[PDB]
């Protein structure tokens, strides 16, 4: 290895995650949209959002796959999209020491299904998701703001949300409590452009328009 | 305007008022509220204090950073009201005392420290001067407090003619010494009143109210000169007031008709405490007169404001003296009071 | 005295001198109790009792509309017709031409930099006239650093 | 040097001194300004400059890696000095 | 570079006579009072408006409506245009019909009475540009400006 | 009092809706113009505009009519009424 | 097309009493819907490929205290990016903000010719190189 | 697709009738808040910010939309009701210390930029 600098590149579990991604997609087809690998060996599976329940469950129980642990679930953002909100699901398979990535879509208007019936462990992340993106999720046992204040109105990890919120806290004497009122800063945030006008990887450049 | 006083923001914390407000007397009652109110629209307040700084702490998150600065001034001493008036463009007079000390007798709190203000704020060159009298100030009172209080009128008038005069009856609030000093008298059995109080009428006013006239004074340009009479909405008899407030606290109202000259040796017993007496002869003759009714001045309603009753505001002030046995009860319970009208 | 907005300081439609309407955006506010300009003459007209139909700066942008409709076609040249109609309508006049030479008002560069209020206020502008009347050494800056 | 405002205010070395209307003046009342009065352009105005005998001298600030990025500073010009633009030395040809 | 003077010479606030002839500060209702009792008294011809180079369209025109709420027709800019024939009535009588871009595509371009290099000088940079490129013939009425 | 301050004629330079007005301008504005010197009549074209009448009479009172599909001579007519009363 | 209750909706979709926005920054807001300019400062165009959706700039004062620049505008920073200028009218629509979006200025197409440099009998010949 | 899926109601009826159970339940639970959070209020003043803050609303038309504001109301009465708000959250309803900002044009123009 003369390349100290270049992290090493390992084909064979890059292969046996592309092997796994094709048996769980012709396993599921009724679900599965896309199936690939990272360069850095990392397996995500693209499903309808239908079939969360179904591909979850599978990959949980079936004894090629035995995810028995959620490490995470979350949200992302992505504006530019109808479905905005992109549902990131990371298991975890003791059994075969691998992970797995399963990836949906929802706008703000379409409910994803709840998972704890399959994971007792998405109870709080999909608490999370809904107070910070504003996903529903139906047949929740419990659907309810987790990580921000008591009333708390909007959804601040939307890309559209601004930094600062909208509101700011004060104990205020005259009426002997915690009031809020619209957010002023003595000193606003100041936004840095910082991307430079020139490519910096080929290699992910997209066709032109 | 001077470029620093132009107002910026959106009237919140931190923008910029143009006011600039040295308020003599912020410390107390009245003071804490008329600078809670500068303070929440980004105005630069300048406290003068005689007190600890331990008992200034309650106003530091009253305004933005710097917005708020304490300097220690003396009430007999000129120079100290000269750098703590040099740079503001108004001053407020809020300093009184309900009782004489051995240092600051009612002549010298009501008269000469109105009179140095206002004397120094004019020569300083402040644009504007809010006085605080009383609305029964009176040259021939029976009191002692309400004579120094016309005479400080006068004397405020002479010093700064455009200042803007602002008499307040009865203020009422959380910590206003007048639902409290009625409610305190559960303490010594009944409640003694000469005549039973059926001969005395209030007409209250609400600390809100009073500090945002003060505010609105400020803001206003047609204040310069006027004299303001900061009444409430109704006027009570003294009996059915005090019947309301113990009502309202819940507690037994047994009221006997104490005469004027035992009320009077009451309040002068009271006067031996060398700390915040509970009552004296002054507050005795006080409490007993009838508020005047000045229809020639304007009042809360020419600022802008709508005075609120005292059936709206009385349980934020009273729930304190209820016991654990009424703590929790509605305000709606008590049915308001009677009221005397004109 | 009522104190306007300056270009930088106001979303504004400026039409050019082939005919394109073009719009500012601010980019800072007006200083001190400066006022968008339309809006100084809209409050005016409500103080004097004649009150103008626009309180937003759409309204009065429709209002635009209504009197001369390209005035909001941003970035679009309306070709305008009719040349000959002003041709024969210009015959009727029969003004005679003076003897005076045609003199521009800028005949050389130093009647380019100061021509409007905000670049007779610039002293950049100052320092461009006096670099060119007088010379090099006129105008002097240590750029050291 | 640092010098005092017609009201008495000490002036910076960036020049800031509030006028005799300001009221932020107030800020200072029972307190004081702060003012360094170490002025970095009178400090470095009093150093002499060298007479290196090259057209081009190198100037790093002294102290090597603890000084700045080092820079080649032109000695052509027989009117001006050649200063550095990080530390403010000044470097001339020997008396022209 | 002339934005230098948007910081220099700033009118910031509204600003009234004194009674000794000098402008003070006011407020903006004061002011505005001032020259609302000044417009409902007079009418017609006895108000006029004269608008500078650097007015955008929105006051352009609330200017014309208010100042003809008082019957006032007297709108006029400083800069003339010969109002005779047909004047302003037809847009094409008073604007560069062939556009910024349209001198590319031009033979031979004739200059009357104008210095483009200082007048508008991108307009004469595309004039040069099709000059060199175009082999555009320029001619020119007036002085022999460089 | 309330006479005519200015006229206003918006249309468009290829839609069929204002050809009648097209034609007016062709053929008539200039005697319109020879018979009313003082009259500011302001012909503003703009693509895709239906055509439009507007007539500005004393203290800022407008009123406009349609031109959509006229002919010319009814643009003729309408412009007459306007400069004549009847409207 | 999939089991789950299809039931009809008008395609006027909002989502503006959801968003928890104040009721100021909806109705007066306006946002620009724009390809960003090139900096004239450098020549590289990968700034100038997706949409920015940029809010109308409002006041900034200064601080009484350090002079630093203040805000009372929530969305003085708020920037969001593109793919396609109908992905930001839509997500303009959806939030119920008022838009103008302008349209994406490309350079032309030019023709370069070295050997117009040195032309036997045209003014495109430099004079230096 | 040309159709969506609903959240609970599948027409504008459901959404409405759910909306009536939310403002039922809302209205009969304001005198225990008054009471419980030891508010300075009436009954008919909070119950008439209940309304004021249902009327806010009553322009949707969507039934989704009108569905995720039950689930969001719902929400907000079980966080009254189990007494995870404090007096503050509740007060905060009524925005008593904030001024009453401009409306007219000419206030909001003497007052700054902002339209
Ligand atoms: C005879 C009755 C006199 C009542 C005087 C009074 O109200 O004193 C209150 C006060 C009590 O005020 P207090 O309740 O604020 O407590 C004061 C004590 N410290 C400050 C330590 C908390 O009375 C006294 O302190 C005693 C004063 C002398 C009492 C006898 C006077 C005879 C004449
Ligand atoms: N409260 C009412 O019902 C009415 C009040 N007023 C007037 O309203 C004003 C404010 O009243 P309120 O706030 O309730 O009064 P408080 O007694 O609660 O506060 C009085 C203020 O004056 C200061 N002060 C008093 N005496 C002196 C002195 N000798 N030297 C320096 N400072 C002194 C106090 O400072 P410190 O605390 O350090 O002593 C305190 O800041 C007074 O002018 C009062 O007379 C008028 C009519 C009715
Ligand atoms: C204790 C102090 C207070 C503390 C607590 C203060 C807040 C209490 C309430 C908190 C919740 C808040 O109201 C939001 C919700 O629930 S929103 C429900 C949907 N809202 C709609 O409006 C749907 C569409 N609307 C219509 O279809 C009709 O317009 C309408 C139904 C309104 C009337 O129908 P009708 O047939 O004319
Ligand atoms: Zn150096």
């Amino acid at each position: 290895d003369t390349r100290p600098t270049i992290r090493p590149r390992n084909d064979v579990v890059h292969k046996q995650l592309s092997a796994f991604g094709q048996y769980v997609a012709e396993i599921l087809p009724k679900y599965v949209q896309q199936v690939q690998v990272s360069c850095f060996n990392e397996l995500e599976i693209f499903i309808h959002p239908d079939g969360v329940i179904p591909v979850l469950t599978f990959l949980r129980d079936h004894t090629n796959a035995q995810f028995k642990s959620l490490a995470d679930l979350t949200a992302v953002d992505v504006p530019t999209r109808q479905n905005r909100f992109e549902i990131v699901y990371n298991l975890l398979s003791l059994r075969f020491n691998s992970r797995i990535r399963v990836k949906t879509y929802t706008d703000e208007l379409t409910p994803i299904e709840s998972s704890v019936t399959v994971y007792k462990a998405a109870n709080w992340y999909e608490r999370e998701i809904w107070d910070m993106f504003g996903v529903f999720f139906a047949n929740h046992p419990d659907l309810r703001r987790i990580l921000t204040d008591y009333g708390f109105e909007g959804h601040p990890f939307r890309k559209d949300f601004p930094l600062s919120g909208y509101v700011e806290l004060r104990y205020d004497d005259e009426v002997k409590r915690v009031v809020a009122e619209p957010v002023e800063l003595a000193q606003e945030f100041r936004k840095f452009d910082l991307n430079s006008p020139w490519e910096a990887f080929p290699a992910y450049r997209q066709p032109p328009e | 305007l001077h470029h620093a006083l132009i107002p910026h923001g959106k009237g919140g914390r931190s923008s910029v008022s143009g006011i600039v407000a040295t308020v003599f007397g912020a410390t107390g009652f009245l003071g804490r509220y008329v600078v809670n109110h500068l303070g929440r629209m980004g105005s630069q307040v300048i406290v003068p204090y005689r007190c600890e700084p331990y008992d200034t702490m309650h106003l530091r998150p009253m305004g933005d950073l710097g917005q708020i600065i304490f300097m220690e001034w003396n009430g007999k001493d000129k120079d100290s009201i000269r750098k703590v008036v040099e740079h503001s463009n108004v001053v407020i007079n809020l300093v009184g005392r309900e009782w004489e000390t051995k240092n600051f007798d009612f002549e010298d709190v009501f008269v000469k420290i109105p009179h140095a203000i206002a004397q120094v704020s004019k020569e300083a060159g402040v644009e504007k001067l809010i006085h605080i009298s009383h609305l029964n100030a009176d040259i021939k009172s029976p009191s002692r407090y309400l004579r120094s209080k016309a005479v400080g009128e006068k004397e405020v008038r002479a010093a700064f003619p455009e200042a803007t005069i602002i008499k307040p009856s009865d203020i009422f609030g959380r910590e206003d010494r007048f639902l409290n000093y009625f409610a305190s008298m559960r303490w010594f059995g009944g409640v003694p009143l000469i005549s039973l109080g059926k001969e005395t009428v209030k007409q209250p006013v609400y600390i809100v109210d009073v500090s945002k006239g003060i505010i609105n004074a400020i803001k206003d340009p047609d204040a310069k000169g006027k004299t303001f009479a900061f009444v409430g909405p109704n006027r009570y008899l003294l009996f059915d007031l005090v019947q309301y407030i113990f009502a309202v606290a819940y507690r037994p109202f047994l009221p006997y008709p104490l005469p004027h000259f035992a009320y009077r040796w009451v309040g002068r017993l009271f006067e031996v405490s060398p700390f915040e007496p509970w009552t004296t002869r002054d507050k005795v003759e006080r409490v007993h007169m009838s508020d005047m009714t000045l229809p020639h001045l304007p009042g809360l309603e020419d600022l802008g404001i709508q005075a609120t009753p005292l059936e709206l505001k009385a349980i934020e002030v009273l729930r304190r003296h209820r016991t654990y046995r009424w703590l929790t009860s509605e305000m709606e319970d008590v049915k308001p009071a009677k009221t005397v009208n004109i | 005295i009522l104190p306007g907005a300056a270009y930088t300081e106001k979303s504004a439609t400026y039409v050019n001198t082939e005919g394109r309407a073009q719009q500012t955006k601010v980019a800072v506010t007006p200083p001190g109790l400066a006022r968008e300009d339309w809006k100084i003459i809209r409050a005016l007209s409500e103080i004097a009792g004649m009150t103008l139909p626009y309180d937003t700066l759409d309204q009065v942008r429709s209002r635009l509309e209504e009197v001369s409709p390209n005035l909001v076609r941003y970035d679009d040249v309306e070709g305008a017709n009719y040349f000959q109609q002003a041709n024969e309508l210009s015959k009727l006049v029969n003004q005679q031409l003076l003897a005076d030479p045609l003199v521009p008002p800028q005949l050389t560069i130093k009647d380019f930099y100061m021509t409007d209020s905000i670049s007779r206020a610039s002293q950049t502008m100052a320092k461009c006239v006096k670099a060119v009347t007088e010379g090099i050494q006129a105008v002097e800056e240590p750029s050291i650093c | 040097g640092v010098r005092t405002s017609p009201t008495g205010e000490k002036v910076t070395h960036t020049g800031q001194a509030y006028d005799d209307g300001d009221y932020r003046r107030v800020r200072f009342s029972d307190r004081q300004k702060e003012v360094n009065e170490n002025f970095a352009i009178d400090l470095i105005a009093e150093q002499p400059v060298s007479e290196v005998g090259s057209r081009v001298i190198s100037c790093d600030g002294g102290g090597g890696a603890l000084g700045h990025p080092r820079v080649y500073i032109n000695l052509d010009k027989e009117t001006k000095t050649g200063t550095c633009g990080y530390c403010g030395l000044q470097f001339r040809q020997p008396h022209h | 570079f002339a934005y230098d003077g948007l910081k220099r010479q700033r009118l910031t606030q509204p600003m009234i006579r004194n009674e000794k002839g000098l402008l003070t500060y006011t407020t903006w209702e004061d002011a505005l009072s001032r020259v609302a009792g000044m417009l409902q008294s007079f009418q017609g011809n006895d108000v006029a408006a004269i608008a500078g180079g650097l007015v955008d369209a929105e006051a352009l025109v609330a200017l014309k409506d208010l100042l003809n709420r008082v019957d006032s027709d007297s709108l006029c800019t400083e800069e003339v245009f010969p109002t005779a024939g047909a004047g302003t009535d037809l847009r094409s009588n008073y604007l560069l019909n062939t556009t910024i871009a349209g001198v590319e595509e031009a033979d031979v371009i004739l200059l009357v009475g104008t210095n483009p290099r200082f007048e508008a000088p991108l307009f004469n940079a595309r004039i040069r540009k099709s000059w060199l490129h175009n082999d555009l013939k320029v001619a020119l009425i007036g002085s022999p400006v460089d | 009092k309330l006479g005519l301050r200015e006229i206003r004629i918006h249309l468009c330079q290829r839609s069929p809706g204002s050809q009648g007005v097209r034609d007016f301008i062709e053929k008539r504005y200039v005697e319109l113009k020879k018979a009313n010197p003082d009259l500011p009549i302001l012909i503003r074209e703009c693509s895709d505009v239906q055509p439009k009448l507007w007539a500005r009479y004393a203290f800022g009172q407008e009123k406009n009519v349609s031109l959509n599909n006229f002919s010319a001579d009814q643009v003729t007519r309408t412009l007459e009424n306007v400069l004549s009363g009847k409207a | 097309t999939q089991d789950t209750q299809l039931i009809a909706v008008d395609e006027k979709l909002d989502i503006t009493t959801l968003t928890g926005v104040p009721e100021e920054h909806i109705k007066t807001r306006k946002v620009r819907i724009f390809v960003p300019a090139r900096n004239n400062m450098q020549s590289g165009v990968n700034n100038t490929k997706k949409w920015k959706m940029e809010f109308d700039t409002r006041e900034r004062w200064e601080n009484p205290l350090m002079g630093w620049s203040s805000t009372a505008d929530p969305l003085s920073n708020l920037v969001l990016t593109f793919s396609t200028k109908e992905d930001a009218v839509a997500f303009a629509e959806k939030n119920g903000w008022s838009f103008d979006v302008e349209e994406r200025k490309v350079p032309k197409p030019k023709s370069k010719s070295y050997g117009a440099n040195f032309s036997w009998n045209k003014r495109t010949r430099v004079s230096t190189k | 697709g040309t159709s969506v899926k609903p959240i609970f109601s599948r027409d504008m009826n459901e959404a409405k009738r759910r909306v009536r159970e939310l403002y039922r339940a809302w209205y009969r639970e304001v005198p225990n808040t008054v009471h419980l959070f030891q508010l300075d209020i009436s009954v008919k003043q909070g119950r008439d910010k209940v309304r004021e803050m249902f009327m806010k609303n009553a322009h949707v038309t969507d039934p989704r939309v009108v569905d995720l504001l039950v689930i969001k109301g719902k929400m907000e009465l079980e966080e009254t009701i189990n007494v995870w708000k404090q007096r503050t959250h509740i007060m905060r309803f009524f925005h008593e210390t904030e001024a009453p900002r401009p409306t007219d044009f000419l206030s909001k123009f003497y007052v700054g930029h902002d339209p």
